[PDB]
């Protein structure tokens, strides 16, 4: 064999990921001695080669990448060279093209082939479904294919637009959300698309300190990972009672455990359970979801509903990862989402005008404080922003809470008030 | 005219299924009919079967076409992906769920599972997160894809049923970047190096902008050299992060026989019954070993093994160690702690800890 | 010749009682009897009663001939005071345990109490643990012996009698220094400045050590001017800790009218039932008001007694705020939550709330 | 009235501050009219009078210090001066002397009508019992005074040396365990005293890059508060068995509620009640102590008994607050404590050479890691020192852990090893 190492990886049940490398190969290779219009027919093979080395040196042999882009945007492709490139041509540029996902993911076979046929045509037949923030990765073409593909994308029956990259606006992306599922309490999938078509000049044209990504999910459960990977993850919950068919219960009682299953591990005893009636007290509830998790037919999310923003969410680097943390505790989120916007708008606005070069925005608040966060999005400070009080007595204090004093008017004298 | 630019993606209401468009938003309840297959009833007594299959996330196109001719066969046309990855298919007609999942199983050879039920309290484990690796990325110290299908190999079975007693999500993350929420994961595999930069002049010179390159540093080993308009490197400071590259082509510290793979657990996004929470190193190191990575693979089952067996109904990995405490789970988990497992890193402010991480709050 | 030096204190061992003497090390039970009143069983079998007074820490020379004269009277020549500066007495005569209490308040008019009995958990409170104020210290923002003094006196019952459902401490630090327990218990009275220093050019110049001065505050705010040769303050940087005035006299931070206590809330040293923690800001500042400091007595006794009101038996301040959240804690206690109360401390690091500040941990 | 707002903090119950200062002065004043050799009789009118103008002005009438001490020593002495000097002559000088404590804070009473005599003779006649270290505090004397005053405590029958200020050791102090606690898991007054005596040179010359702390507590209940208030916290503890009398426990069942008092309050549920026997799973216990505190007359200590030493422990500056963690998970406390000492002194040599000017050791310990700390007490690392595992990859490795290999060759070959 070619490829000795990858071969292993043909073996065992769980699908392989070098089967749809050496099939793309085959097929694309096939295509191209047929005489149909197929751009780069090596370089599936090409991959393969240079991933089979790789596996042998246990090392990368792809080197930072040269600046690439479609004419119009700053972002949206990454530019990707191998240092093999001379020993293994068909891969010495072999950039991503990242392809915005309609939201949560759902598409007719219609929309699939027009993407499969332009990815045929200008590039390696490889793809990922999906890049983690969301899109497609239309995976590994060259330079000059990039402007010529991109224009075939936006003149398909159903068009695709470009993702984000770079210090831009990423891709927003959604959970199911109402599409499916019963516990939803906004319209993921259409708060989604409208912020991407909003915003389509911060995600296509980078302008900011560093990236930024929004997600958004249905109900506290995240189906997307949005505290833990957006720096904005709106956040469906509701206000009032829990709603309770209390027949579909007693149903659930005459075979669940509902005691133990239930009952035990609400974290705050919010749900007692009798044998005969179920009460939630709704004021120790805390929307953790489990109990309508556990009993779908018979529990329902309140009736009031909207959404909680969590700031900050992001990897390590460079002070730390980040769980994000309560910024709004409850906004409303129905169209046209001018309340959220108008959150959105204001934080931008003072990250471009006080962020370093590559400040997050988690980091930025780190440095300036929650005092000027709140003051920037025009909210009070709420004891659910934290999780305690804080534990030293070093407190800032305005200038306008202080006693006028022979003091306050020796700073003024002085010129430091 | 002009070439068209900032037109997004399709609107998506015109890609859903029919019967999927005429309910949206108008659902009864969901009901898991076995590993694999959820059904969906409306309001107006609509009934969908959602059906679900494990992807290697990278597709060839010709595979996505195949699932373009299967999904015109059996859910009129219409499919999406969730967001680990998985591909779903909507059958109204509930006799051709078999032939579904049959047809799928030979044609791509995809398996249909990756779903859970805590209406029973039985849970399958779904797909792993993950990044590119070796296939695409400069900055990796361990590859994506091979290492996830080495582990899927191994637990195939949990996939395929719901044999586990509580949620276990498996991520991956090539280098300390993470790219993914492999950072809350209840098992995350994530790529280290443990060696430093060595700083290439020539390199710095030409490509490297040096104020940048040194604050990107999160323990200040970096400072600039003047004199040779370069950055020099205290070793004793550094910890191999690797940020120094992702700014510089110039500060490569890739070592094949050093760099390697650090197991974390018990991290949660979800709120239900717990706070959510960031993971944990519990293995310092692994080495790279492709094609099948045993001794990483090892490790993971021992950490899924040991957890499963003394787990009861809806308890995830943080939470068996929130009953047992850290002593016991290095015990039963067979694993050795030593004073790589206690954090040093400086940088981050304790006030976070003080912050509301998590949508729990009373009203 | 030359002093005798390097001594020591005088052998505890021989300033003994003679039943404590015997028995030391070898009791079987101890038994609050009534409030103040404490019965030892001796191994051997012989009984003591350990009583103990409110002393006002602050004492006169003479206050303490006139304890020694009671001390021969009713302890055989023997006393001690506590970790909280209460005074214990030694009767093993079972009658004289309460001709004492009065001979003993008739005399310096410290009252008998201080004690607990978690065995019936009932509960009074000790003393307040302070430091020295106006009277010595020359950095005070608000006077310890004063608003103790206050304090207590509206609060004396709590002292005399077993009326609370758990254990509540009370301390107080003069300024930021936070001398004693004041970072960790139940309730906590701290002074604080709201005002940055103006420099004294004239007074730094002859006294400071500029280096350390400016490397003596936490937020870096200080910066050595090379003119003039003094240290400038940025005043968006400074949060009035008072620090750079205990290493230089040219840094007055005194404001007699924003100067105040700060009410912190939820520490807990012992281990029984719940892990230490440390005290938690509540109210940012209250007035200094000499003599009464109505504005702070109102306050703290405002918090106690709500928490008295609503607490289970065992259930200390930081147990019940575990129980119901901070959201009913402010509701309950009928306090405001302010910007002032979210943390931006930025100097300590995250790791150390990952340490096991406690001594709870499995063999 | 000479003093209009100390006077109303003579009425009330609480016994009266004001009132000592009064009855001092009155005192020492009526004893120098009758040729008793008084050399301050004046002081404590001085420090009312200044006093008084303090709680008029709201502000401290004390000024910085010169430094000031007796022959010998470094420390033990707070220089204080007035800034009312002029107006009140007799607080111009107002220097405290720290007294060292016996352990546990016993007396008797010649012991203290000794200090009595040598204070009425060169002091104010004020005093503090005790102060928070655990010193008596002598309040307000002289600087010529101090010498003879320190020969005559010596030269007392019941002689007293000086405690600790500065950059020393500091007194150490101790619960009154064994004396009185039948919860004492190992003899804290003979540990204090022997540490006080051992470590005389430290304490009395301050040679340390600032402060340190020893305070010792007989368990868990910290009775000294030791954890918070020293950098190295003695803690009693125990390895074997809590040990339960059956038949005790039934006298408590008859009228005590175990179930909700005892058994539902324990942290780990290790202890259970059945109503006919009471059993402790010792695996489970973290000797938390609350059931032995609830049950005093059936539950005990087990019999294999020493102490875990918490380090680091401090007030704020510069840092932060900090209850000390977990350093030593246990060691052996029998005389003459060899393997206490050997880490003190281990900590101290290390801390002295690497510490910086007003270093805590719980702040060299942040900066310089807990390995290099471990290394330099000869102890492992242990899963008991921490809550919790990291919550980052960032891993420093030694060089001989590192695989042999061409890169590591690379940095020896340039002396980066
Ligand atoms: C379809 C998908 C959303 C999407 O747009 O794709 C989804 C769909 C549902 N999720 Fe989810 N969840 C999905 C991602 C997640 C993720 C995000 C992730 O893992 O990266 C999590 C957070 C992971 C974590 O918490 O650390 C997530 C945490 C949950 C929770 C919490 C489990 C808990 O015990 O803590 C529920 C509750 C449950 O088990 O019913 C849940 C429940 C559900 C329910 C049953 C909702 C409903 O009422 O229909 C849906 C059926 C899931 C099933 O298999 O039982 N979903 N769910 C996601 C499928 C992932 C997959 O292929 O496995
Ligand atoms: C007299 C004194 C010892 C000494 O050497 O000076 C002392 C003596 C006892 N303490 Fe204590 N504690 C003494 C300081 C403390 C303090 C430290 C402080 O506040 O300065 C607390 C730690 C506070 C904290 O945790 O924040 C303390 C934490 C305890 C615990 C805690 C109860 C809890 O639920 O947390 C026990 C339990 C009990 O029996 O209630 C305790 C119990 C005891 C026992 C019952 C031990 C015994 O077996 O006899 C002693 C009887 C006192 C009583 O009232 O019940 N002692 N004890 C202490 C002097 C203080 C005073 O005058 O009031
Ligand atoms: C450009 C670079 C490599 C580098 O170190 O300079 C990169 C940078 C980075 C780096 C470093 C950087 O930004 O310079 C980090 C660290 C940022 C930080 O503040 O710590 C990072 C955090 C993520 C995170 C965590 C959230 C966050 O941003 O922190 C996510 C998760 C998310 O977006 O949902 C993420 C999602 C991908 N990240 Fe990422 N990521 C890269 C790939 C990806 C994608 C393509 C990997 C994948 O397999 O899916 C993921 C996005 C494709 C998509 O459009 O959907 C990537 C190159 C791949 C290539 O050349 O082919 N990266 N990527
Ligand atoms: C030297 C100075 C202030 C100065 O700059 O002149 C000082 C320094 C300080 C300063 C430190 C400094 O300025 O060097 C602070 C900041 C400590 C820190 O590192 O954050 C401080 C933490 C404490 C602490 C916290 C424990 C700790 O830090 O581990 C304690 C509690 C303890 O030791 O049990 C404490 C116990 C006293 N501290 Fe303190 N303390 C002073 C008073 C006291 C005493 C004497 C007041 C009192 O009687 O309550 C306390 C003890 C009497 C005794 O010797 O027994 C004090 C002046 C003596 C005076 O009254 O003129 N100080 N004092
Ligand atoms: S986040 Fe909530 S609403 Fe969304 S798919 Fe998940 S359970 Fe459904
Ligand atoms: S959502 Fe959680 S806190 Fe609310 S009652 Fe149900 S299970 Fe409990
Ligand atoms: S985790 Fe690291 S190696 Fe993997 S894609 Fe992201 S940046 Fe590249
Ligand atoms: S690898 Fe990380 S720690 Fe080391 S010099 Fe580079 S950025 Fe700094
Ligand atoms: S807390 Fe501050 S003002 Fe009070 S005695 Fe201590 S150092 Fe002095
Ligand atoms: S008062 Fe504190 S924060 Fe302000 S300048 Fe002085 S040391 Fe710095
Ligand atoms: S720490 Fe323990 S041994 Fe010492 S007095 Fe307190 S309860 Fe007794
Ligand atoms: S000492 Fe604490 S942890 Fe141990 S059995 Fe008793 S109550 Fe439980």
């Amino acid at each position: 064999s070619e490829t000795p190492l990858l071969d292993e990886l043909e073996k065992g049940p769980w699908p392989s990921f070098v089967k749809e490398i050496k099939k793309t190969a085959e097929l694309m290779e096939k295509a191209a001695a047929e005489g149909k219009d197929v751009k780069m027919p090596k370089g599936a093979r090409g991959l393969l080669k240079q991933l089979e080395i790789s596996y042998k040196d246990k090392k990368t042999h792809w080197k930072h990448g040269g600046i690439v882009s479609v004419v119009g945007y700053g972002g949206g492709v990454i530019g990707r060279y191998s240092d093999l490139g001379e020993q293994i041509p068909e891969v010495e540029h072999f950039h991503t093209m990242r392809i915005n996902q309609p939201s949560g993911w759902f598409y007719s076979t219609k929309a699939l082939r027009g993407l499969c046929d332009v990815w045929e045509k200008w590039g390696s037949g490889l793809t990922n479904f999906h890049g983690s923030t969301g899109d497609i990765i239309f995976l590994g073409t060259r330079s000059e294919y990039l402007q010529p593909c991109f224009e075939d994308l936006g003149n398909l029956e159903i068009p695709f637009d470009i993702g984000g990259s770079g210090s831009d606006l990423r891709t927003p992306s959604a959970c199911m959300g109402p599409a499916l599922c019963e516990f939803a309490c906004y319209d993921t999938l259409e708060l989604c698309y409208d912020l991407t078509m909003t915003y389509q000049d911060e995600l296509h044209r980078p302008m900011w300190p560093y990236k930024f990504k929004i997600k958004c999910a249905g109900c506290p459960n995240d189906c997307v990972a949005s505290k833990a990977r957006s720096d904005f993850a709106i956040i469906g919950t509701w206000k009032d009672d829990i709603k309770v068919d209390q027949e579909a219960v007693k149903e659930y009682a005459s075979w669940m455990d509902i005691e133990n299953e239930v009952v035990k591990l609400c974290p705050t005893g919010a749900i007692k359970w009798d044998g005969k009636e179920l009460t939630i007290d709704n004021r120790e509830c805390v929307r953790c979801m489990h109990c309508i998790n556990k009993m779908p037919k018979a529990l329902k999310p309140g009736d009031e509903r909207g959404a909680t923003i969590l700031i900050g969410g992001k990897a390590p680097f460079v002070e730390g990862a980040v769980i994000g943390w309560v910024a709004v505790p409850f906004v409303e989120v129905e169209k046209p989402y001018d309340e959220i916007k108008e959150i959105l708008e204001a934080i931008w606005d003072w990250w471009d005008e006080e962020g370093k070069f590559r400040e997050r925005i988690g980091e930025l608040i780190w440095r300036k404080g929650m005092r000027e966060f709140l003051k920037v999005i025009g909210r009070e400070a709420d004891v659910r922003m934290v999780k305690a009080p804080r534990n030293n007595p070093f407190m800032f204090f305005e200038k306008d809470e202080l006693k006028p004093s022979a003091y306050t008017e020796e700073l003024k004298k002085r010129g430091m008030w | 005219e002009g070439v068209k630019t900032d037109f997004g993606p399709p609107y998506f209401r015109d890609l859903l299924h029919p019967v999927i468009a005429k309910n949206y938003g108008k659902w009864k309840y969901h009901e898991v009919v076995k590993p694999g297959v959820i059904k969906r009833v409306a309001e107006s007594g609509d009934v969908i079967y959602v059906v679900r299959f494990g992807t290697p996330r990278l597709l060839s196109i010709y595979t996505v076409r195949e699932l373009c001719d299967i999904a015109d066969k059996y859910s009129d046309g219409y499919l999406r992906w969730t967001s680990r990855n998985n591909v779903e298919f909507f059958v109204t007609d509930e006799s051709k769920i078999d032939d579904l999942i049959n047809e799928v199983q030979e044609r791509v050879g995809f398996p249909c599972g990756g779903t859970w039920d805590a209406v029973k309290g039985e849970y399958g484990l779904s797909n792993i997160v993950h990044t590119q690796g070796w296939i695409h990325c400069h900055t990796p110290a361990i590859d994506a894809s091979g290492i996830v299908k080495a582990v899927m190999d191994e637990l195939y079975e949990y996939f395929t049923d719901h044999k586990l007693p509580a949620m276990c999500r498996i991520s991956l993350a090539c280098c300390a970047n993470m790219c993914g929420a492999v950072h809350a994961s209840d098992i995350a595999i994530v790529g280290i190096h443990r060696t430093p930069p060595i700083p290439n002049d020539e390199a710095i010179r030409k490509t490297c902008e040096i104020p940048s390159t040194v604050a990107a540093c999160p323990t200040g080993a970096l400072k600039p050299d003047m004199k040779n308009k370069t950055i020099k490197v205290d070793v004793e400071k550094c910890m191999y992060c690797g940020n120094c590259y992702t700014m510089c082509p110039g500060m490569p510290l890739f070592d094949p026989e050093n760099d390697g793979a650090a197991i974390m657990v018990g991290g949660k996004l979800s709120e239900a019954r717990r706070m959510p929470e960031l993971s944990k190193v519990v293995v310092p190191w692994v080495p790279n070993e492709p094609p099948r990575w045993p001794t990483l693979v090892k490790y993971v089952k021992q950490i899924l093994e040991a957890w499963a067996a003394n787990a009861n109904k809806h308890e995830r990995l943080i939470e068996w160690v929130d009953r047992i405490g850290w002593e016991r789970f290095f015990e039963l988990t067979g694993l050795e702690f030593t004073q790589h497992l206690i954090d040093d890193y400086r940088i981050t402010p304790y006030f976070y800890s003080e912050f509301r991480a998590s949508t729990q709050f009373k009203w």
